[PDB]
DNA sequence: GCTAATAAACTAAAAACTATTATTATGG
DNA sequence: CATAATAATAGTTTTTAGTTTATTGGG
């Protein structure tokens, strides 16, 4: 899928340019589904999960009463999922801005991490667009630097800095 | 390998801690107070896997395992916790200053064998392995010694019983900041860190052990004992906890398979796997499943020596690893790796192999690039030699681009932005940057855990910023962006 | 045993140690019967609000309770009895709660 | 002109290190 | 076919590969 964003660098330089996925680990998509042996059918496989407390007699609990928790230190603080969500923040939008450049030489490939190889063209029907980044690439081609961009795939992805 | 660090905090509370120290400002009770705190937050957002613990030399009231006179012990050795926290913030600030005074007091004699003795007796209380012992102290006293000089030697007795055990202490000017006026007597046998404690930089955990300990077969005869070191990896938060909405207590999930049919249990062992293509319902066995995963034995079977041109910056897979030899099963493995290693000027082609890091998983080819000794002037080895773990992807590995076609653009263009980029230079820092996610929940969690009335929200670097590049680098990039008709709609 | 009403009815204690600690007051709503809960829910008639925090403000943000100050609680207990509703111990409350205080109180 | 290949959790993750208990080869 | 024994087995925790949510997608 094509991955139209503003290519943003200060505040004038704006370059619309659409990202897509070169190479990546293929997956499968059809996968084992679980059936009964003597009558391969799904229909009859019920996967559920049992929620019950520390109980002499196990008493269960909903799924509603649920609340997540997370081990703070030597205890386990209670959030909720509309908490969460409140409380934690990203940038907003397609983030893909150039934080600046760096030589080259700066940056090895052990420190290389992730498994995405995003391939990034130019805009559609856009020449001008197209113009610009091949003059922008054959000018890092002659200086030899390096871009850090910080990149999100949208709104809700985390924000990712890399090169 | 598994070991808890210590770290015990003592500080003078008698007459020197709560005064003005030649300033206007708060006592140098109350930024202790402070650091200390910072250390608390930093350990608990690093690591759980080391206790600490605070002691009050000085006092009116004493309460300590030994029951001498003048030590007090607030927090024994154990994990730091919330209410570690909260007891500590009881004693902050002014408020906190004064509440301490009227539970605690101040005006006491100091005795420094005594603390030695007390916290040697919190250290001999620990059952887990000590891996590190660390005592600080900071008080206003360069020289605490014109009391009778049979405490001095006392103390320094003491002293050189725990140098002997293993137990260090840490001193540092506090009255007097700067100037080397500090350890008048201390510099004998002992040996600024304020704003590195201050700073209390956190969201950074810390390996514990390696994995993998695997085998370079280079033939079917000989075999050389490696352990692949990691040194990335993608940190996340850690998985919540499913609690109890009433009492906030762990809940035994219990997942299993059922059927409505006759509403009786299915064990793992008949429920058999199916896929479905063309026109029949395939069927499968789990162990089958697992067979089908399984190609061979784990181990690195040397494919040949490919040279360092193959490799592509566009060509990259998962992270690569770092590779060190292990003698534990195999001996002279080391000797030949070092000496694998030391000759790459001529062995610039990249060994060749086929890599299976654990059971029953298929293999991926995975080409050794020598890593290099980079020994530093302060004699720091940063990334030590070895071999990366580059990952090469498959034939099936690459997505299909469209074949559009671009000439090359006029250098005119070329040279503005050449010149754009060359003013706006970033130096880049590899320990430069953290994730504004995960930091932002640490920050949630150390203030949604106390009673803090709103969150911090630390300031990421990250962030992007709105004109700092453009004045680093003038209105040239609008002056020289000369594109008739940008692509803005 | 204080007020038997007070049973059958959830208070979500989740802050109590605005001025007294915690417990105190959970023992004597335990007295008056209530029930102690330390998160918000469906059957909570209220929400005791006692030091203002982060939880607090989303309280206040979700729409689902009343932030109740911990005034209404101690009258209720000085007078040993339930305390009709006054909108000055009201922080956020539910609309039901709206409508009702639009019903006894003008604006 | 109503069927997305997305990627937050899906779900329960073939892991060693550092800690103790059952076998013996042997005194008898 | 016994008993001052003895050790080569186990057992707790780190970290990757499994699958659901959700958003661009027509005859």
């Amino acid at each position: 899928i094509h991955w139209p964003c503003r290519l943003t660098i200060g505040s004038n330089l704006s370059i619309r340019i659409a990202a897509y996925k070169s190479i990546l680990q293929e997956r499968v998509k059809k996968t084992w589904t679980v059936v009964d042996a003597k009558t391969l059918k799904k229909e009859d496989i019920q996967k559920e999960t049992v929620y019950c407390l520390n109980d002499d007699d196990e008493t269960e609990v909903l799924k509603e009463d649920i609340i997540q928790g997370f081990r703070y230190g030597s205890d386990i603080v209670p959030f909720s999922k509309v908490d969460e969500e409140q409380m934690k923040y990203k940038s907003e939008g397609k983030c893909f801005s150039v934080l600046g450049f760096c030589k080259s030489s700066q940056v090895q490939r052990r420190f290389f991490m992730g498994n995405q190889v995003l391939k990034v063209f130019a805009a559609r029907d856009d020449e001008a667009a197209a113009v610009a980044l091949s003059s922008l690439i054959h000018a890092l081609d002659d200086l030899d630097m390096v871009a850090i961009v910080r990149y999100a795939y949208d709104k809700r992805a985390n924000p990712q800095v890399g090169v | 390998y598994s070991g808890r660090d210590s770290l015990i905090f003592l500080v003078d509370a008698s007459k020197a801690m709560f005064e003005s120290q030649s300033e206007d400002e708060l006592t140098p009770f109350d930024m202790s107070i402070q650091c200390i705190q910072s250390v608390y937050i930093s350990k608990i957002i690093s690591s759980d896997r080391d206790l600490l613990a605070v002691v009050f030399y000085g006092t009116e009231k004493d309460k300590n395992s030994v029951n001498f006179k003048n030590i007090y012990v607030l927090q024994e050795l154990d994990n730091p916790g919330a209410k570690r926290i909260l007891e500590l913030d009881q004693f902050k600030g002014q408020q906190g200053q004064k509440r301490f005074q009227d539970m605690m007091g101040h005006g006491s004699d100091y005795s420094l064998s005594e603390v030695l003795w007390v916290c040697a007796n919190l250290f001999s209380d620990v059952q887990f392995k000590m891996s590190h012992k660390r005592i600080m102290l900071f008080t206003n006293e360069d020289n605490p010694h014109g009391n009778d000089s049979a405490k001095a030697s006392r103390a320094r007795t003491k002293a050189g019983d725990l140098r002997d055990t293993g137990i260090f202490l840490d001193l540092m000017h506090l009255k007097k900041p700067g100037g080397f006026d500090i350890s008048l007597f201390y510099r004998d046998i002992i040996s600024s860190k304020l704003e590195d404690l201050l700073r209390k930089v956190r969201a950074k955990e810390t390996r514990k052990r390696a994995l993998s300990r695997l085998k370079l077969k280079l033939n079917k005869d000989i075999v050389i004992s490696v352990g692949i070191y990691n040194l990335v990896q993608k940190a996340l938060k850690p998985p919540p906890i499913k609690l109890y909405r009433e009492t906030n207590e762990p809940v035994k999930t219990k997942t299993r398979t059922f059927n409505t049919s006759t509403g009786g249990l299915l064990l793992p062992s008949d429920t058999k796997r199916s896929q479905i293509y063309g026109s029949r319902q395939i069927i499968l066995e789990k162990e089958e499943t697992e067979e089908l995963k399984r190609f061979d034995d784990p181990g690195l079977m040397l494919m040949g020596f490919k040279p360092l041109v193959l490799l592509k910056k566009h060509h990259y897979l998962r992270p690569s690893l770092f590779v060190y030899p292990e003698e534990s099963l195999v001996i002279g493995s080391s000797t030949l790796f070092s000496a694998l290693l030391i000759k790459c000027l001529e062995k610039e082609v990249a060994a060749l192999c086929r890599y299976t890091p654990r059971r029953n998983i298929p293999p991926y080819f995975v080409a050794l690039v020598p890593q290099e000794e980079e020994l530093d002037d302060q004699k720091i080895q940063v990334t030590p030699p070895g071999f990366q773990l580059v990952f090469l992807p498959f034939a099936d590995d690459k997505r299909k681009m469209p074949f559009t076609e671009k000439i090359m653009a006029t250098p005119e263009q070329v040279g503005k932005m050449k010149a754009i980029v060359e003013k706006l230079r970033f130096t880049y820092r590899s320990d430069s940057f953290e994730n504004p996610v995960l930091q932002q929940h640490f920050r949630n969690l150390e203030a949604l855990a106390l009673d803090l009335m709103e969150p911090e929200q630390a300031v990421d670097l990250t962030l992007p910023k709105v004109e700092a590049m453009n004045k680093r680098l003038g209105s040239l990039v609008d002056e020289f962006k000369e594109l008739v008709y940008p692509p803005d709609y | 045993k204080i007020s038997n009403i007070f049973e059958d009815v959830e208070f979500c204690v989740m802050s109590g140690t605005d001025s007294q600690p915690k417990p105190d007051l959970e023992n004597r709503i335990a007295e008056f019967g209530g029930y102690i809960v330390q998160n918000p829910g469906p059957d909570t008639y209220c929400v005791i609000a006692g030091s203002e925090n982060i939880r607090v403000k989303n309280i206040i943000l979700s729409n689902k309770h009343d932030v109740v100050k911990p005034a209404w609680l101690l009258e209720c207990f000085k007078t040993k009895s339930f305390v009709p509703w006054q909108p000055r111990f009201m922080i956020h409350m539910c609309p039901s709660t709206k409508e009702h205080f639009a019903r006894e109180y003008d604006c």
